[PDB]
């Protein structure tokens, strides 16, 4: 520990970058010799010779054959590829290959690529696109594009895609889902992996090729070190390997490079000296000694001419100049003095010499000259590349782009200068090492040259350098000490480095570290303290310390030198993510303020440290003052300030001025390449700070920089596909652009007065992005306003202008348009480019009430593309302030003896002696009265005991009364059922039952059950049938728990059933008692009034009265990138534990399954850093090993051994039990639970920490806020009435959510109804059941609801403007009218005389099976007389009930090859629709395929609805008379039950009966359950090699297997009555007493056999009679139909189960 | 031996650099010791959107508190197409018209001026009286003239009423100079004015363009018609107010 020294990093820096020369002498090959001339010296180095070939070349025929396509059309690996193929293709070992340029490294890289491509070959289709990604890192952008097409062409036979990475943000993530090999530059890959929080696609990286890895020696080198250290260290902390491949030049320290790549030097290091160059190179270096300005200049042209003369006619000469300006000039200067005499064929040149024209070019061709630079047209130097390739061009003067981006070789290469102007340095400097090697690397064409000739002309002072570079002697050093602060911040922002210990470990992976060990003298270190610090531990700590301090001073990081801990900041994250050096971010931090002019914004940009080397040269103040004099944004600073120069160049670039100074245009390019991401940094800073005015200015400046125009230019200029010139037409007609939308086509042609293009302007006027906004104000309270914003697009999409999406910013600004009260990012996709979009958010409001807010939606990319909606509150009806709570009276706590029933007292007195104050206040009313009671109290108030009181009262009155207990969540229900099973069943001999899906089952549970526990949907399905069912109306007590959830997403079902129980009690006139429990409600009186609770019997307690006092703390967190925000919460979680509960149990809720594991480990690492390791384990490592013998999660046991547990949906059921056990016992002090488990946790804690309050939604690809109900429920876990004097809770949220949480946690909760959005399926049910028979019945029905009450108390919320009595019958009528017409249009009801409604057949099926009315509608269209078992699944998958099956891009792939294995290949697959995932999951289920555990839990919910949908279909096919498809769906019910296809064998239903068993029985003559049920008894145990316990399982199935012999008879068969009744009697008698339900181990819920009896004409495909039938013992069923005319027809009977396969009976009978 | 060269120093560049510091005067606003209550939020915005040499003006609209009809709460400022000098501000003859202002009564106008003065300007009386003579909605006993003068590092506000005799003089006055004939200090009284934080005011701005025409005075004439919209005004030197400065690089 302990940094002991603060370094000066700048002193340690190698100033010359890649021009640094570590070697002080350079030895040359033997033939080298030096000359001397007038003004220049010449060094000649002779061409090497290959060395005596000491193994043989490899025929491609011997490569592994999965790999032979990459080498299609190839003979034989060359020398290098042949030495590398075994290391490349037969092993996974990391490689470092040093070879001369073009020796064949690229094919060696394909070989590694091909090995990884192999890792995902089955014989399947062939390659699995999904399992991997390959990253090719190339230095130059020109290199990337060549490699993309070159690799793509060679691998397209493998069906893989290679793509460059465009500089974009969110459109370039789309292309990563599609490509397998990504080719990018080091800095591009650095930017992407600096964010990583996307739920990355970079976890698929299996292979990283680092081409030209000697870039380490460049100023860009540290990017390479940042990449490798991040990858190798990520290998440590995930244990999945990534292969690394380095390709470098042959230079010193390559072995240190190999150490840095973790290359085994005895396995993966390959060094091929320059004698392996493809064509031998004769080198010539020319060192000019003349230091005179431009006599050196013409000495250069003198040397160029003499050298070019040596090659006239004999060889083409590629002359390299270092500016797109110098290509033409030098090329013509050569041709100029070659007019003295020339030396040549010519009219194949002259033909194309002005077929193609282009200024200069056979002014620059006569004697086959040419230029090549990035400014020329694509084809205007496409086969100008290839006039050279045909040996037709004699001289080509080019830049370095041709060397990097085009495979164009030449016998002679002349590098004219070695000096280039560098704006980043603001100075002329030498070329980079890569450029020199790349250019000279192009000397000597592949076949035709026996030697290339490279001529380098430079200043004589640089000879040793270029001599060293080209002869294996320029060492590769590390340049990273400069960039260490920036790089280290990136690792902190990622959470990879959380303290200086981490950073020192991280630093040890740098190339810098290797070099510091091998060569400490070079790196400022030191032989005699190295040996006193042999790992350089102190040194690294000191460097990291210096960097940390710098980052702390600039406010990127919070670093305290004691702990050595790092703390991420938002500024810190912005610096890393926008690739901005940290000095710049501090300047922004101090200068950026909300009061900022555009004058001062332009000044702030110009002060960015990226420009720290720019100066105002004297030969620059020409234009710089001419432009500054009248430039549109004034510049306060003088001309002598370089800040003013950068300012002028930015504005000149936007106005598209073109300047005359050579350096100034070069400086302008550097300034504005940087501006894009620099200005976006400022945008993100000010937007996230809320500064409305500055945000608008900066986002404008982004778009101006991007589109090179000011706002005051007509926005039609942005239509890239625009060669018109006819907006300067429009711009001189100064008139509002928004006015052209109004008008047609011809009047535009008249305003701008060009008639011929009135229509085209009109076309582009409406291609311009334009949105319309409407708003629905929804008051929540008098201080919080909910807003529903509807965005309606008002333009035409066109992928030629818009692509696949258009991004917008939604901005809610206050009265003065200076504070952004809320903002969010809105993305309009082309698939929904014609739909309305709904957005909801919360904003604060105060009660003097501001005049208005404003809603802006502006284009993220388009200039002048914004819509602002004033949101005025002059007519906003606020709800009334909530009434005071019910006063908690200081009654002495009521003892359990006041029950006056020793049996009843046996349920409590063991645990506690007195009920709490809340229970004591309500007791009398609940116990000694039958009044309807409302109890509203904070969760954890013992509200459920109060309902137990009412049940106890019922049991005394009735002795056999029914009580229905409703709770909103299935996890709460199952917990209530156990506690209440012990009490009322075990200790009171009543019946406690918990309903399931099956109505057949639940119906009997309602008869026998003394108390029935139920979720809402399960009671809705049954209470709908209340007029048919006495059990439903004969309910003494109806308890609805957690009733405040009527305002949540699933509220309406709960609201419908309660109102139904209120309505039923009116009809039956023998009242049902209703008790409602609730979290503290602000509008408690409305709930009580709706449920008939007298005000004296409504207990409205507010948060302050919770029996165990609650200490709630809400910590705000500023970071808006949720991944970084979570990181900044990691340590504060641990600190909260020590502050608020260092000894008592802690529950930490985290947003996702993955996060439980991470935070548990995080808490432990911080615990061990406290060196309080295992402070959370209160039992010895001994008591835990009886518990720790279930490691199905390998990591939970390391966690438990250190005192921490975690809980998520992925752990086994009893895994969750043991963590809960060890937790509630006290042995484990901390448990980290996922947010989804917050409703079914059987443990409680002293302290609850809520780590963030958002979760990612896989479907909608967006972060969702925790519902307020879930937060209340999480907080209620900080309550231990037996052990704690207090409960504590810390909520860590994004700061923008803080005020909301204080409002709705401290104060009681306001709840509204959302039944007005859920009307159809319930109206359908009440029209079926005849409760609603006309449009007036529908109105009366609405007034029983909770929705009604709230309409008068908060009209605006439900879209009312007055609570007048006619206002809301008008409103109620409209709701009735639109719900009935939808139901009528979808053919579930009929409407007579604009008034009378009645149920249709579909409506009956929908209400009966609890099926959404639109699901049954698509059923009615798709179902048809012919579709069979295949198309049935196809139409059931499309049900609305399966619309919300989750979709993750993870299994966007397992299903891609699951459709490969399903029997029924599917119509037109799209693969991210839930309806096709459900299709494949259903097929995967009948084939007994085992999937993920995630796809397993997905399927268990799919199957939970299937039987209802299958049965809805059978009910539809039959009433239409279709015999074949009906029976087909009837066997689908048994199919989905036992998981089978009908082609499968009936014996696949028996336990332990596997693959080979059926072949053993088809071989003998048994193929039925009955064929087994008796072959001679032990003649079967010798036929099934099975355990005696396994045999016992096969017997139980056979005894539950249906054994009914059916009797059919027909009444009075002597009567052909030509069209009358034909009763037919069927009797069913089984031999057994079916003790138990259906035995189907692969179906999630317990079923009971359901039977159909069908009458049909086999030949006719004609069902005649149909009736369902539940059967055991007795069963007689009657079927009837109408006779035909003729006396000769036979029908066939059908006995059909919905559970078992192979029991289907079939008799034939002609009844005349 | 001379050879010196003039390089233009356009003065709107210097004044535009000053306008960016206007926000600092909004921390040092002083009021001079019927009744009119100006809300601070629109006043501060009105200061920032202004200029140190060119006057700008805004119409005042409000309503008396429920039971207190002797005080006028200023609830809205309307910016209309205008240009100004250091002595007046040229408004269009047409007074604002909008549904939102119909529930309110007009209370006069507020304008800025360079230097403080113990007296309401003569061309200010002429302006106010000439408006009253064309619009009987301006009571005279209820419409005021709030001056906002740029004292050093500060902003001092004074609210004046017109007298009956000041009205009859201002209508007939044609001398636009700063000492016309028949001008007398008995043409105006001071009225009680208070700056408050209790309620917020709001702005209305032109619908088809902005309010600032000082860089394009030719396309502005007294007969110009304009609609309004609920929105806040843009600063004086904002881009949209001087598009020539931007578009005139298509020549450079």
């Amino acid at each position: 520990l302990a940094p002991r020294q603060v370094l000066d990093l700048e002193d340690l820096v190698f100033t010359q970058g890649s021009h640094f020369m570590a070697n002080k002498r350079c030895q040359l090959p033997d033939g080298s010799f030096r000359r001397q001339r007038k003004g220049y010296e010449e060094v000649h180095v002779p061409a090497l010779k290959p060395k005596p070939f000491g193994e043989q070349l490899l025929p491609v025929e011997k490569l592994p054959k999965y790999a032979q396509a990459g080498f299609e059309g190839f003979k034989t690996l060359n020398r290098i590829q042949s030495k590398l193929y075994r290391a490349a293709l037969e092993t996974d070992e990391n490689l470092l290959l040093c070879a001369p340029t073009g020796a064949g490294k690229t094919n060696v890289a394909l070989m590694c690529m091909l090995r990884e491509i192999g890792k995902h070959i089955n014989m399947d289709g062939t390659i699995n696109v999904c399992d991997f990604k390959i990253i090719y890192i190339a230095p130059m952008r020109s290199l990337v594009q060549e490699m993309v097409g070159s690799f793509g062409k060679r691998l397209a036979t493998y069906g893989i895609t290679v793509a460059e990475l465009t500089g974009d943000h969110q459109l370039c993530k789309e292309e990563i889902s599609a490509t397998q090999i990504i080719v990018c530059t080091p800095e591009k890959w650095d930017i992407i992996t600096r964010k990583g929080g996307e739920r990355t696609y970079t976890q698929l990286v299996r292979l990283i090729i680092l081409d030209e890895i000697h870039l380490l020696h460049d100023d860009r080198g540290p990017v390479l070190e940042a990449l490798v250290a991040r990858a190798i260290r990520n290998i440590e902390m995930t244990q999945e390997d990534v292969r690394l491949i380095g390709l470098s030049a042959t230079l010193p320290n390559y072995e240190d490079v190999a150490t840095f790549l973790r290359v085994d030097p005895a396995k993966g290091l390959f060094y091929f000296d320059n004698s392996f160059r493809p064509v031998p190179l004769e080198q010539t270096y020319v060192g000019i000694t003349e230091k005179k300005a431009i006599k050196r200049f013409q000495i250069m042209n003198e040397i160029v001419y003499e050298k070019i003369m040596e090659h006239a006619g004999k060889n083409q000469v590629l002359v390299f100049v270092h500016s797109r300006k110098e290509t033409g000039k030098t090329a013509r200067a050569i041709r100029d003095m070659c007019l003295e005499k020339d030396t040549l064929s010519t009219e194949v040149l002259r033909t194309e010499a002005e077929q193609c024209k282009n200024l200069e070019l056979k002014d620059l061709l006569p004697y086959g000259f040419a230029i090549h630079h990035a400014g020329m047209t694509r084809v205007d130097r496409t086969l100008v590349e290839d006039l050279f390739a045909d040996k037709h061009i004699q001289v080509l003067v080019s830049t370095a782009t041709l060397a990097w981006g085009v495979n164009l070789p030449a016998h002679t290469v002349i590098i004219k200068g070695t000096q280039v102007y560098s704006p980043e340095k603001g100075r002329w400097t030498e070329l980079g090492a890569l450029d020199i090697l790349q250019m000279l690397g192009r000397a000597g064409r592949p076949q035709y040259d026996t030697k290339g000739e490279g001529i380098l002309i430079t200043s004589h002072g640089e000879l040793q350098y270029y001599l060293s570079l080209l002869n294996q002697q320029l060492p590769i050093e590390s340049q990273m000490v400069s960039k260490l602060p920036d790089m280290l911040n990136a690792e902190i922002v990622l959470g990879n480095v959380q303290n200086a210990k981490d950073a020192v470990n991280w630093l040890g992976y740098a190339y810098l570290y290797i070099r510091m060990l091998r060569s400490p003298t070079l790196y400022g270190i030191s032989h005699d303290d190295l040996k006193g610090d042999p790992l350089l531990d102190q040194r690294r700590l000191d460097l990291v310390h210096t960097a940390a301090l710098m980052l702390d001073k600039n406010n990127l990081v919070k670093y305290d030198k004691k702990t050595g801990n790092f703390q991420v900041t938002e500024l810190g994250r912005i610096a890393s993510h926008y690739y901005i050096t940290n000095d710049t971010v501090q300047t922004y931090n101090q200068l950026l303020k909300p009061t900022l002019s555009e004058i001062e914004l332009f000044r702030v940009f110009s002060l960015s440290s990226e420009f720290k080397n720019i100066t105002v040269r004297e030969e620059e103040k020409l234009e710089l003052q001419k432009l500054l004099e009248r430039v549109p944004i004034p510049v306060k600073e003088s001309i002598e300030e370089p800040s003013a120069k950068i300012n002028v160049l930015l504005q000149a670039f936007i106005s598209q001025l073109k300047l005359e100074g050579f350096a100034l245009m070069a400086d302008m390019v550097y300034v504005t390449q940087s501006a894009g991401r620099l200005m976006r940094a400022i945008f993100e800073i000010v937007l996230n700070r809320g500064w409305a005015q500055l945000t608008d200015k900066t986002l404008n400046l982004c778009k101006m920089i991007d589109k090179r125009m000011w706002q005051s230019m007509c926005p039609l200029r942005q239509f890239r596909k625009l060669p018109e010139e006819v907006v300067k037409k429009i711009e001189k007609k100064n008139f509002p652009f928004e006015r052209l939308y109004d008008l047609n086509h011809n009047e535009i042609g008249e305003l701008i007065r060009m008639p011929k293009m009135g229509k085209t302007i009109h076309k582009y006027v409406h291609l311009f992005p334009k949105l319309e906004l409407s708003v629905h104000l929804q008051p929540i309270t008098r201080s919080t306003l909910k807003v529903e914003l509807t965005i309606t697009p008002d333009f035409q999409w066109d992928e030629k202008v818009h692509g696949s999406s258009e991004a917008f910013w939604i901005l809610v600004e206050d009265v003065d348009s200076e504070v952004i009260l809320h903002h969010e990012y809105f993305l309009l996709k082309a698939k929904y480019a014609q739909d309305e979009h709904l957005i909801t958010f919360f904003v604060p409001v105060f009660e003097p009430l501001p005049p208005q807010y404003f809603i802006r939606v502006v284009s993220d990319r388009w200039l002048s593309c914004e819509t602002q909606l004033p949101v005025s509150f002059r007519h906003l009806i606020l709800p009334e302030k909530y009434p005071p709570p019910t006063e908690l009276l200081d009654l002495q706590p009521l003892p359990v003896s006041a029950l006056r029933n020793s049996a009843f007292e046996s349920l409590y007195q063991d645990k506690f002696p007195f009920f709490n104050p809340i229970q004591t206040q309500v007791f009398n009313t609940v116990y000694n009265s039958d009044d309807n009671v409302f109890v509203g109290a904070p969760t954890g108030s013992g509200k459920t005991i109060c309902a137990e009181f009412a049940i106890l009262r019922m049991l005394l009155q009735s002795s056999e009364g029914r009580c229905v207990y409703i709770t909103p969540m299935e996890a709460l229900a199952e917990q209530v059922y156990m506690d209440w099973y012990e009490k009322f069943q075990d200790r009171l001999n009543k019946k406690v039952v918990l309903l399931t899906g099956e109505t057949s089952t639940d119906l009997k549970l309602l008869g026998k059950g003394n108390i029935i526990i139920s979720t809402p949907e399960k009671w809705d399905i049954l209470s709908r049938r209340w007029k048919q069912r006495k059990n439903v109306q004969n309910i003494n007590l109806f308890v609805v728990d957690e009733v405040h959830l009527i305002g949540g997403e699933n509220g309406p079902v709960l609201e419908v059933i309660c109102s139904r129980m209120r309505y039923i009690s009116s009809q039956i006139e023998r009242p049902i008692r209703i008790v409602a429990l609730s979290s503290s409600l602000s509008n408690a009186k409305d709930v009580a009034h709706w449920l008939g609770c007298s005000a004296t019997s409504t207990f409205n307690f507010h948060p302050n009265v919770r029996p165990v006092p609650l200490e709630l703390h809400i910590q705000g967190f500023n970071i808006s990138h949720t991944q970084t925000r979570l990181l900044s919460m990691a340590k504060p979680v641990y600190h909260a534990i020590t502050k608020h509960s260092p000894k008592k149990p802690v529950i930490v809720f985290v947003p996702s399954r993955k996060q439980t594991r991470l935070t548990a480990i995080d808490i432990l690492t911080t615990c061990a850093a406290d060196i309080q390791r295992q402070r959370f384990l209160h039992c010895t490592e001994k008591d835990l090993i009886p518990y720790l013998e279930k490691l199905s999660d390998s990591t939970l046991k390391e966690t438990l051994l250190n005192g921490v547990g975690y809980l998520h949906e992925g752990l086994s059921p009893m895994e969750r039990r043991l963590v809960e056990q060890l937790f509630s016992s006290g042995a484990i002090q901390v448990v980290v639970a996922s947010r989804s488990l917050c409703w079914g946790m059987n443990v409680a804690a002293h302290l609850v920490i809520i780590m963030d309050t958002q979760y990612y939604n896989g479907k909608i690809h967006a972060y969702v806020d925790y519902p307020i109900y879930d937060v209340l429920q999480m907080v209620g876990h900080a309550n231990r009435p037996l052990q704690d004097d207090e409960g504590r809770c810390v909520i860590m949220c994004q700061g923008s959510k803080k005020d909301f949480f204080k409002k709705f946690l401290y104060e009681p909760l306001p709840v509204e109804s959302h039944l007005d959005h859920c009307m159809h399926d319930h109206f359908n049910a009440e029209i079926v059941t005849k409760t609603i028979e006309n449009k007036q019945d529908a109105v009366d029905y609405l007034t029983w609801t909770f929705l009604y009450r709230r309409m008068t108390q908060n009209p605006n919320y439900y879209n009312l403007q007055g609570i007048s009595h006619r206002h809301l019958s008008d409103h109620l009528s409209e709701l009735v009218e639109q719900t009935l017409s939808d139901l009528e249009q979808s053919k579930c009801i009929s409407i007579e005389d604009e008034m009378d409604v009645a149920p249709l057949n579909l409506g009956m099926i929908a209400a009966y099976y609890y099926i959404n009315y639109t699901t049954i509608e698509l059923f009615s269209m798709s179902l048809n007389a012919k579709t069979k078992v295949r198309g049935l699944i196809e139409i059931i998958s499309n049900a609305a009930e399966y619309e919300n099956i989750p979709i993750r891009h993870h299994e966007d792939c397992l299903l891609r090859q699951l459709a490969q294995k399903v029997p029924h290949k599917l119509n037109n697959p799209k693969f991210n629709d839930p309806h096709v995932k459900t299709n494949l999951l259903l097929q995967a289920h009948l084939s007994r395929m085992q999937l993920s555990a995630e796809l397993q839990s997905d399927t268990e919910e799919i199957l939970s609805k299937a039987i209802r949908l299958i049965q809805a279909c059978v009910d539809v096919l039959s009433s239409n008379g279709w015999l074949s498809p009906a029976l087909a769906a009837m066997e689908l019910a048994q199919m989905v039950t036992q998981a089978m296809w009908s082609k499968d064998s009936y014996l696949k239903q028996l336990p332990h009966f596997t693959s080979e068993h059926i072949k053993r029985c088809t071989d003998k003559g048994v193929e039925s359950v009955f064929d087994i049920m008796e072959m001679e008894d032990e003649e079967r145990n010798a036929l099934l090699q099975l355990t005696d316990s396994q045999i016992a399982d096969v017997a139980r199935f056979c005894n539950r297997y249906p054994n009914i012999e059916l009797s059919y008879e027909v009444v009075d068969k002597d009567s052909i009555r030509s069209g009358g009744p034909v009763v037919v009697l069927v009797q069913l008698e089984r031999e057994e007493e079916v003790t138990g339900p259906v035995i189907a181990p692969l179906f999630p819920q317990k079923r009971e056999e359901g039977w159909w009896v069908v009458i049909g004409d086999a030949k006719s495909n004609s069902l005649i009679s149909i009736k369902r039938l539940t059967l055991q013992q007795k069963a007689k069923v009657k079927l009837d139909f109408v006779a035909p005319a003729t006396g000769a027809h036979n029908y066939t009977l059908y006995f059909m189960s919905d559970a078992y396969m192979g029991c289907d009976q079939e008799y034939k009978f002609s009844v005349d | 031996s001379m050879t010196q060269t003039f390089s233009s120093k356009t003065e709107w560049r210097v004044r535009a650099i000053s306008a960016a510091n206007l926000h600092l005067r909004t921390n040092h606003i002083y009021v001079s010791s019927y009744t009119y209550i100006l809300p601070k939020n629109v006043l501060k915005k009105f200061i920032c959107i202004s200029d140190l040499r060119a006057q700008i003006a805004g119409y005042l609209y409000g309503v008396s508190p429920p039971d207190n009809p002797q005080v006028k709460e200023i609830r809205c400022i309307v910016m209309v197409p205008q240009w100004g000098t250091h002595q007046t501000v040229h408004l269009p003859g047409q007074l604002p018209q909008h549904e939102y202002l119909k529930e309110m009564e007009p209370l006069g106008w507020i304008h800025t001026q360079p230097n403080e003065s113990p007296q309401l300007s003569p061309q200010d009386v002429t302006t106010h009286a000439k408006i009253m003579a064309d619009n009987p909605s301006w009571d005279g006993e209820k419409t005021i003239i709030i001056t906002c003068s740029f004292t050093p590092g500060s902003c001092t506000l004074t609210a004046y009423k017109l007298t009956p005799s000041g009205y009859e003089w201002g209508r007939q006055n044609t001398d636009k100079g700063n000492n016309p004939k028949g001008y007398l200090p008995s043409h105006y009284e001071r009225v009680q004015m208070l700056l408050s934080d209790r309620f917020l005011g709001f702005f209305m701005v032109p619908a088809q363009s902005s309010w600032n025409y000082n860089f394009m005075g030719v396309r502005h004439d007294p007969n110009m018609k304009y609609e309004l919209q609920l929105a806040n005004p843009k600063e004086f030197y904002h881009e949209v107010h001087r598009p020539s400065h931007f578009l005139n690089f298509a020549l450079l």
